RNA sequence: AGGGCUACACACGUGCUACAAUGGCGCAUACAAAGAGAAGCGACCUCGCGAGAGCAAGCGGACCUCAUAAAGUGCGUCGUAGUCCGGAUUGGAGUCUGCAACUCGACUCCAUGAAGUCGGAAUCGCUAGUAAUCGUGGAUCAGAAUGCCACGGUGAAUACGU
RNA sequence: CCUCCUAAAGAGUAACGGAGGAGCACGAAGGUUGGCUAAUCCUGGUCGGACAUCAGGAGGUUAGUGCAAUGGCAUAAGCCA
């Protein structure tokens, strides 16, 4: 199935199959399935192309995939270009939301760099 | 962040001093220690010398800073790498 | 065009979700139900627009409604 | 086909009526469409060159020319005569049908399509764009794909200038970033 | 008054959460013990997806409130995949407390979905209601526990021997 | 043994004079018929980068010749079938 611009996994159940879209998680997929009137347990491969079409049509009101990547990049780029504290943490690759950097900043700082 | 039912926060000394500045067309920097005050749209075009601990960093106010505290544009800690 | 070298080029029908029925030759070998067309894409229809990238003052005034 | 007849019916007159051509065949026409896959790692595996050749044979209507290295290069560890590319030129009715198939199906199948660049001309009215993935074409399914693979499309036209080539492809409703 | 004690090429100790199927999730349902409470615990009803808000009963307490315990059980689903595992990080929107939440709070929602598939040399605890795990409460405290102190639920293995 | 210079515009011409190569390779890298033209640079173009491949332009042999140097070579002696 081709909802938004990417390929949905056909062998899985609708809810998880739809969560494979940048911008749709479990509860947003549940809301999409509940507004479409399709069970979440039905496989996407076992439902008709009209159901695929309305699934696409009400995925389309959620800003998702590349538009969401554009919005997220634009927000982080606005912070970095503005040069606030969150901007300098994004520029230096340090944690932004007040976590400790003496230890355990490893997700933001990448793997360990020996001196 | 602060609740929307309580409004935004701004220190009065600054609010009155920037009303005076935007009323008289003051172009001297607004010297302040109030890093906790939310930027309002009446600081647009003025430079605010916000304290950071040891000197007043002057930050010129643009359209994108509205809704941010004054202290985000004054970095308090100095760090220039380790080795 | 050589004969026994090339892939089979048969005429099939391409149909969009918007009801765009269409006759094109290709190497698919079956009729297909594609999902975006050139009468259907937001860039082709002009519906893409842009991101906001501004309105911080309007966001402030909308979320606060303060006197002064 | 639909676009050669479209071309011959309105695109010729449209260009005439704005460019003030003194002759009928001073109008730009497209000459050929050339598809190129620069495989590269065929030296590591000759079989994926055959996979990319089958991909280009599915994407176009024709079998591709397996294209060897022109001169020996150390930095990619190739020798002269080592097969590293796939080339198809379409050039006629299959060019017009591929131009339809591209403009109508494959370009709106591009993930995150914000528009094709209008600065992607050579300076002599010939256009070149890069397809990032062969799945944008519906000739190959999502299932039997060994690896992702893009390609290069160049429209070689008759036009002598940048503005002519830009003005001609827009007469066929080409998605320029505008 | 503002900043710092919260920094960050790195090294170590002590924890927490995991890498999953003896499990994840969804619905229904069973069984605690100890404790706290007046600038406090705050029902019921209404509103909010939620954090929570409004109105407001009772309670200086075997009475009222915090506070329908969780693992378990039953049905379904996932089917061995970096996954419906994991939940780090980040963007946007918020709630509460406090003069004030930028440095530098907790929590909620939506999106994001990092490392990790049982860990080298080495090393720790524990002999029974113990270890392992599963929740609960208190002090400190305007707010701010994965820490500490305490409380129950399930509940082993193994000790020839010096 | 081969090539250039010395070598004085026919040939030839010495030095423990100045510079370099050979002791092979190819049943195609030979014959013929048909066809084709290079280097390098620029501008575009998925990964792709200084340099792989594609397209156009400038350029005009600055390439190529199985191997040194010299003389040849577009009717190509160069490249392909
Ligand atoms: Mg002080
Ligand atoms: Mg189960
Ligand atoms: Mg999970
Ligand atoms: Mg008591
Ligand atoms: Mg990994
Ligand atoms: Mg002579
Ligand atoms: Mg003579
Ligand atoms: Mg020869
Ligand atoms: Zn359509």
């Amino acid at each position: 199935a081709r909802i938004a611009g990417i390929n949905i996994p056909d062998h899985k159940h609708a809810v998880i199959a739809l969560t494979s879209i940048y911008g749709v998680g479990k509860t947003r997929s549940k809301a999409i399935l509940a507004a479409a009137g399709i069970a979440e347990d039905v496989k996407i491969s076992e439902l008709s192309e009209g159901q695929i079409d309305t699934l696409r049509d009400e995925v389309a009101k959620f800003v998702v995939e590349g538009d969401l990547r554009r919005e997220i990049s634009m927000s982080i780029k606005r912070l970095m270009d503005l040069g606030c504290y969150r901007g300098l943490r994004h520029r230096r690759g340090l944690p932004v939301r007040g976590q400790r950097t003496k230890t355990n900043a490893r997700t933001r700082k990448g793997p360990r760099k020996p001196i | 962040p602060r609740s929307l039912k309580k409004g935004p926060f701004i220190d009065l000394h600054l609010l009155k001093k920037v009303e005076k500045a935007v009323e008289s067309g003051d172009k001297k920097p607004l010297r302040t220690w109030s890093r906790r005050s939310t930027i309002f749209p009446n600081m647009i075009g003025l430079t605010i010398a916000v304290h950071n601990g040891r000197q007043h960093v002057p930050v010129f106010v643009t359209d994108e800073m509205v809704g941010h505290k004054l202290g985000e544009f004054a970095p308090t800690r100095t760090y220039r790498g380790h080795a | 065009m050589k004969k026994d070298i090339h892939p089979k080029y048969e005429e099939i029908t391409a149909s969009c979700s918007c009801g765009n029925v269409m006759k094109i030759r290709s190497t698919v070998g079956h009729d297909l139900n594609l999902d975006v067309c050139s009468k259907c894409h937001p860039f082709f229809t002009g519906k893409q627009r842009d991101v906001a990238t501004g309105g911080r003052v309007d966001r402030f005034n909308k979320r606060f409604n303060i006197p002064g | 086909a639909k676009l050669h007849d479209y071309y011959k019916d309105e695109v010729v007159k449209k260009l005439m009526t704005e460019f003030n051509y003194n002759s009928v065949m001073q109008v730009p026409r497209v000459e050929k469409i050339t598809l190129n896959m620069g495989v590269g790692e065929a030296i590591a595996d000759k079989k994926l060159l055959d996979n990319a050749a089958a991909d280009l044979a599915a994407i176009s209507g024709q079998k591709p020319l397996i294209t060897k290295a022109r001169k020996s290069v150390a930095g990619f560890k190739i020798r002269q005569g080592y097969p590293i590319g796939c080339k198809v030129t379409l050039r006629g009715e299959r060019m017009w049908e591929f131009f339809e198939r591209l403009i109508t199906i494959a370009v709106p199948r591009i993930r995150d399509f914000r528009g094709l660049s209008a600065k992607s001309f050579d300076g002599r009215g010939n256009y070149s764009m890069g397809v990032r993935e062969q799945i944008i074409f519906p000739e190959i399914d999502y299932d039997k794909v060994d690896r992702v693979r893009g390609l290069d499309i160049t429209i070689t036209t008759t036009a002598k200038s940048d503005e002519e080539g830009r003005a001609l492809l827009a007469a066929f409703d080409f998605p320029f970033r505008k």
